[PDB]
This record gives C-alpha cells, sequence and structure tokens, in this order.
RNA sequence: UGAUUCAUGAUAACUCGACGGAUCGCACGGCCUUCGUGCCGGCGACGCAUCAUUCAAAUUUCUGCCCUAUCAACUUUCGAUGGUAGGAUAGGGGCCUACCAUGGUGGUGACGGGUGACGGAGAAUUAGGGUUCGAUUCCGGAGAGGGAGCCUGAGAAACGGCUAC
RNA sequence: GAAACUGCGAAUGGCUCAUUAAAUCAGUUAUAGUUUGUUUGAUGGUACGUGCUACUCGGAUAACCGUAGUAAUUCUAGAGCU
C-alpha cells in the first residue's frame, strides 16, 4: 500500500487470542509498543473477553480511562496497548495482581501474584554493546534498556527488573542445565531443564529441552526464555506446571475428574 | 472605473464612481502601491494623496501584484498567498486561477485605492521546577556513572 | 407461581456494578416482563433503589417456560448514569430521545465561513 | 558477530546548525532571609533531538505457473552482460553518465505469440492417481476514463489532492 | 461555550480485476545495503563569557467590524482591531 495498515480485521487475528470467528468484523490490532504485536495480548483482550469486568469497547475505554489498570507498575490508558510475556496486570482498586503467563497449548493466562512476587518483572536481554561516549547498554525484548549493566550480562541472558528501583537486582546466564519456558512454535509453554545447545554457522542455535516428567523437544534460540537457575524457576508456574501432556492423558484426566464425581 | 476609498488614519471607508477621461488618463497605466495625488481626480480630493493598492474587474477576477500585462493570465498559486485563500484544500494544494496584470489599465471595474495625505507566579513556580529537575538529572549522574565507575 | 434464579453473577468494583446472567424459569406463563422482573430482584437484592436494575437480552427457549438474560445492579444512581448506554437509561427513562436530519448536518455547513 | 576498517573512544578541523523549552493545567503548603502570594517545591500535559523498540515498507536469495516450434534464434549504436570512476537515491544496483571490455540467454523451450490469465489460501468431483476451476468478503499486488508530472507530508507519483494533454 | 487560527488524520477503510505468465504471488532468505509519525524505554552541559556558574521580551495574522467585484462557486481585492 501508501502507508501503515491500521484495521486488522478479524481472521487476521493470530491463533492464540481465542477470539471467535462471527462476532463482528475486525480485531483490536494491538498498537506499536514494547512487544511484536504478534506475540502479544492486547488489554481490551485481557478485560473484556477474559475477565468479563466489561461486556462491549466502550465499557473496556471507561476502564482504562478510569486510570483503574497498571502494566508493569505504572497506570496506561490505551485500549490496544501489546503487552506480553510476563507483563504484570495490577487493579488497586481490587487489590489484584496477574502476571501475563502462557499455558502450554500457547495461549496466555492470567497467573496470580502476591505483592512481594509482584513488585519485579522478568525479561530477557535482546543485546548488550556500547552507546554514547562509550557506556555499556543492554537492549531487552521487553523493549526497555538499562545503562550501565553488569559487566557479565551478555546477550541472551535473563534479568530481573524491580519496579521501584528500576535497575537490575539479579541476572541469571543463559547456560545449559537452566530451566526455560519457550514462547513461541509448537513447543511454546512447555518448560523444562535445557540438555544441550547447538549451534551453527550461519543460522539458528538450538536448545534441547526435556519436560521435567520426561519429554524431550528443541527448539531454536529465539523462543526460549530462561526463567530460573537449576530446576527451581523464579516465577510462579501455572495451573499444570508447564507439561503438555498428549491428547490421550487429556482424555484419561477427565475421564479421572469425572469419576471422582 | 469605480474607486474604494479608504483611509487608516480615522479608520472609515466608502466607494465612488467616475467616468471621466481626463480624469482617469493619469490613473491608468499605474500598478499596485504607487501613490497617487488626488488634485486631478477630482477638485475635491487636493492635497490628498491616493494610493493605488488592490483592483479587480468585472468577470471579478482580481489584479495581480508583479504580473505586468493588461491581460487575464492564468497563474498556478499557494493557499493563503495573494489571489489564492481556497479554503479546506488540503495544505500544499496549488490552483491555476485566473488574474488580472499589476499595471491598471481600461477594462478594470473596481479599483481600490487608499489615502496617505490628508490635505507571574504560575512562570515562577515553572522556570525553577524546570531548573530543579535538570540539576537533579546531573546529580543522578554523578551517582550512577560513579557506582559503575569503581568496579 | 415462577421462580429467580441467577448464575455466571461477579462483581467487579472497577464499574461499581454486581453483574450476573439470570435464569428466570416461569412454568405456565407466557412471559416475564423486565419492569415484573425489576420489583423481584430489588426486593431479593434490597437495592434500595428499583432503578438502579437494568435487565436484558431476554429470551423464552424453545418450547416455553424458561428464559434467560443479562442484568446489571448498580450500587450508586451516579454510576448508573455515568458507566451506563446510552439506551438502557432511556428505556428506563431515565433520559429522553431526538431524532436526526442530516443534510448539512456537516456538509453544506463546511462551506460558509 | 559465523564474518566487518564493527559498536564505540580520542584527536584535527568543517557547517552561515535542523537541535539543545520565551509553551499549558489543576492541587495549595512546610517554614521569614527585608515576615514583602515571602525561601520554596510536587503531580501532569505538550514538545524538541539521538539510540533502542514497535507498527511497517522498500529492495532482495533459492525453488515453484497454463497452451504454442505454423514462436530457433533473442539482446547489443540509443545499457544489452560485466569492470572502473562518478552522479542520483533512504539505500544496493546500468538506476544514469564517461571510459574499457564483448559479453548475457537459448532443445532443461530463450525470445515471441495466445489467454474469455491478477497470484495465493482454497472450490467441485474424487477408491488411489488425477481433471477442471479460482472476479469474489482472508492475505499480497495493481487501478482509479487513458496516460504523464508533481506539491503537502513520516508515509501519496495519492485522484472522495493538484498540474497538462 | 459557537466561529476561526495552530496541530493531526484524511496514505486506513471501500470497490473492482483492466494491466501483468519468473513478472505479481507462495514457502523460505537477506539488509553488514536502507527509510520508519507514533507507542514503549533510556538519553540531553558550554547557545558565548575575555568558558572565572546565563546578559531582554517583536509585529501581523485569521475569525470580528466595515467597504466592494462577479452571473457565478469553500471565486476574489482593499481598509480597521487582537
Ligand atoms: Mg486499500
Ligand atoms: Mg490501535
Ligand atoms: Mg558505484
Ligand atoms: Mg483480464
Ligand atoms: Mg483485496
Ligand atoms: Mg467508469
Ligand atoms: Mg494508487
Ligand atoms: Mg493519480
Ligand atoms: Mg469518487
Amino acid at each position: 500500500a501508501r502507508g501503515l495498515k491500521k484495521h486488522l480485521k478479524r481472521l487476521n487475528a493470530p491463533s492464540h487470542w481465542m477470539l471467535d470467528k462471527l462476532g463482528g468484523a475486525f480485531a483490536p490490532k494491538p498498537s506499536s509498543g514494547p512487544h511484536k504485536a504478534r506475540e502479544c495480548l492486547p488489554l481490551i483482550l485481557i478485560l473484556r473477553n477474559r475477565l468479563k469486568y466489561a461486556l462491549t469497547y466502550r465499557e473496556v475505554q471507561s476502564i482504562l480511562m478510569q486510570r483503574h489498570i497498571m502494566v508493569d507498575g505504572k497506570v496506561r490508558t490505551d485500549k490496544t496497548y501489546p503487552a506480553g510475556f510476563m507483563d504484570i496486570i495490577s487493579i488497586p482498586k481490587t487489590g489484584e495482581n496477574y502476571r501475563l503467563l502462557y499455558d502450554t497449548k500457547g495461549r496466555f493466562r492470567l497467573h496470580s501474584v502476591r505483592d512481594e512476587d509482584a513488585k519485579f518483572k522478568l525479561c530477557k536481554v535482546r543485546s548488550v554493546q556500547f552507546g554514547q561516549k562509550g557506556i555499556p547498554y543492554l537492549n531487552t525484548y521487553d523493549g526497555r534498556t538499562i545503562r550501565y549493566p553488569d559487566p557479565l550480562i551478555k546477550a541472551n541472558d535473563t534479568i530481573k527488573l524491580d519496579l521501584e528501583t528500576n535497575k537490575i537486582v539479579d541476572f541469571i546466564k543463559f547456560d545449559v542445565g537452566n530451566v526455560v519456558m519457550v514462547t513461541g512454535g509448537r513447543n511454546t509453554g512447555r518448560v523444562g531443564v535445557i540438555k544441550n545447545r547447538e549451534k551453527h554457522k550461519g543460522t539458528f542455535e538450538t536448545i534441547h529441552v526435556e519436560d521435567a516428567q520426561g519429554h524431550q523437544f528443541a527448539t531454536r534460540l529465539g523462543n526460549v526464555f530462561t526463567i530460573g537457575k537449576g530446576t527451581k524457576p523464579w516465577v510462579s508456574l501455572p495451573k499444570g506446571k508447564g507439561i503438555k501432556l498428549t491428547i490421550i492423558e487429556e482424555q484419561r484426566k477427565r475421564d479421572a475428574a469425572a469419576q471422582a464425581a | 472605473m469605480k474607486l474604494n476609498i479608504a483611509n487608516p488614519t480615522t479608520g472609515c471607508q466608502k466607494k465612488v464612481e467616475i467616468d471621466d477621461d481626463m480624469k482617469l488618463r493619469n490613473l491608468y497605466d499605474k500598478r499596485i502601491s504607487q501613490e497617487v495625488v488626488g488634485d486631478l481626480l477630482g477638485e475635491e480630493f487636493e492635497g490628498y494623496i491616493f494610493k493605488i493598492m488592490g483592483g479587480c474587474d468585472k468577470q471579478g477576477f482580481p489584479m495581480k501584484q508583479g504580473v505586468l500585462t493588461p491581460g487575464r493570465v492564468r497563474l498556478l498559486l499557494h493557499r493563503g498567498t495573494s489571489c489564492f485563500r481556497g479554503h479546506g484544500r488540503r495544505v500544499g494544494e496549488r490552483r491555476r486561477k485566473s488574474v488580472r496584470g499589476c499595471i491598471v489599465s481600461q477594462d478594470l471595474s473596481v479599483i481600490n485605492l487608499v489615502i496617505v495625505k490628508k490635505g507571574t507566579p504560575l512562570t515562577l513556580q515553572r522556570k525553577r521546577a524546570r531548573i530543579a529537575d535538570k540539576k537533579k538529572r546531573i546529580a543522578k549522574k554523578k551517582s550512577e556513572a560513579a557506582e559503575y565507575q569503581k568496579l | 407461581a415462577v421462580t429467580l434464579r441467577t448464575r455466571k453473577f461477579m462483581t467487579n468494583r472497577l464499574l461499581s456494578r454486581k453483574q450476573f446472567v439470570l435464569e428466570v424459569i416461569h412454568p405456565g406463563r407466557a412471559n416475564v416482563s423486565k419492569a415484573d422482573l425489576k420489583e423481584r430482584l430489588a426486593k431479593i437484592y434490597e437495592v434500595k433503589d428499583s432503578n438502579c436494575i437494568f435487565v436484558f437480552k431476554f429470551r423464552t427457549h424453545f418450547g416455553g417456560g424458561k428464559s434467560t438474560g443479562f442484568g446489571l445492579i448498580y450500587d450508586n444512581l451516579e454510576a448508573a448514569k455515568k458507566f451506563e448506554p446510552k439506551y438502557r437509561l432511556i428505556r428506563n427513562g431515565l433520559a429522553t430521545k431526538v431524532e436526526k436530519s442530516r443534510k448539512q448536518i456537516k456538509e453544506r455547513k463546511n462551506r460558509t465561513k
């Protein structure tokens, strides 16, 4: 075309937004923001479709310009804000925190947290390298940038960012043997401990992972997101501890659910 | 032909009509922004200095400064400027309008001439608020740069 | 001799309302008016104001005798004023309506000044 | 970084410097230095420039398209294939110029011709293989009666903008 | 509070399939060969002063008033304010 496309029709809206086919022609079209707009979830889909705090477009507009909604600790009036992975949504009117996490099927869940496990967020680093006058800085995948980074922090690593001092508090060196939570592809959602990492000259370096209950898979370096050093993650995993289970087992669990009821 | 008379000194304006050759042989052949003495424009304009400035004609197409030919030539103008103030025209548009030349001549209608000669506390807050946060910026530097320097 | 029950009920003190999907059962009865449901909902929630209720989207399932729909109970009529779509207010008569004729709603009027 | 005279620093200068805030809101509130709206200082808006990011685009690499040989030679003075030097562009580039070289393609179908041919996801029929279709609501392209040229703008060779035929 | 000036958008949507057969397009590449309003995050010395902690506040302009051309139309000239 001759310029930016600003409508997104409903059937082009990515698969993991779960929004139905016949509810209308268009879809919220996330604004250019901190997350890649293909790996995101707008605030309207958060309020209206999942939490049902509103029932229309305008009602979410009312919610947002009441100034009720918070993202990464600062109030947000936008209504197609591209929230993403481990963005925290607080609603101080309800004293209630969500941290936006995948499940094993590739869809977003709102995993609740307390305040001590909400004061900080967690994100990986895109790259660390120099800037003006030779000061190092790093750029995350969250858009965030940090100046004077801890000279050990490298690319592909992960960091915790407090929402008051607004700098590092710790960083996990991307390495073999610590757990990840893949965020793209068919394996997205599945947590698990790296067992190997193979690099190829000129293209993507892949990571082999194992679900702590045995199953093993692989994914290129793009979608891995180390959570915690070792086996223990530094974030409260969702209802199913990041294990994708065969459809047969999803049948057995529902049989076992009904046979005790 | 028909004269518009206005004065900036008082602020008053009015219009009359003249039809005398020997009265307007001196009116012809003159451009925009040229003084004319009212001596010969009529015996009751003596001392009054009239300024030929403006002037449109029948068919309503004005005279423009700078185009010197008693024709009705088509020019490509810019909105808002002399002899083109088209509204609702999507700034940056140009149109090829019709204009008269700048030397007055026979075929005009109405000639315009003018008369030259008649014979806080909030700011006080904001300035230093700016000074305050610009200086805390540099204090924050002299903390957070050396914090990293010592390592 | 009709019944009245709710489900899918959630209170959001964001928009200061209690919102539910009611599941009315009126065997024998043709159907129940929304007005006629107002006093029953008001006297079972003691909302102190039978005008804070706004109920809609009634169906009367195939075969008759059971109707569903949505319901909205506000806690201050102030919030009912502000967080409401313009037409449920008009349905309850809390405000009135006007009509349009759009020849020079804006078009001819974009020409003069 | 797979790989860079990379990121970046320092230095010598250069520029008639775009830039480095003469902008706008409520909330009042600690305390006299001349008790002087007094010393103050917060929460916001708007905005200017660099970097990163995001929404994009543009250019781009490999492979993939129907019938036709009664379409076996096509391109090359005037860019056709390449080299250098340069201009132009946001940028690579024969995109253009100067000079030099004579190359590029072709029976694995070039070039040309036909298409009642926009491409695709897909539609019908289907035992398997296939045959035919695809204007159409999703994506990509193209176009505003036919062409051509432009201003405003981050973005238009825009037509619910202009200029000419 | 209308009107108007300044800002932004009108380059999205929408319709159609005329053009176009390695071309558009599809899968997949690339940018170390580039531009990107904005959103989000970070960032901001010296303007001259002989670098010895900054040295002062401009009219003209729409809307409005008034006076006109033209047959004319978001066609148009001039005076007067801000
Ligand atoms: Mg379009
Ligand atoms: Mg949007
Ligand atoms: Mg070159
Ligand atoms: Mg055709
Ligand atoms: Mg289309
Ligand atoms: Mg037609
Ligand atoms: Mg076009
Ligand atoms: Mg055009
Ligand atoms: Mg039209």
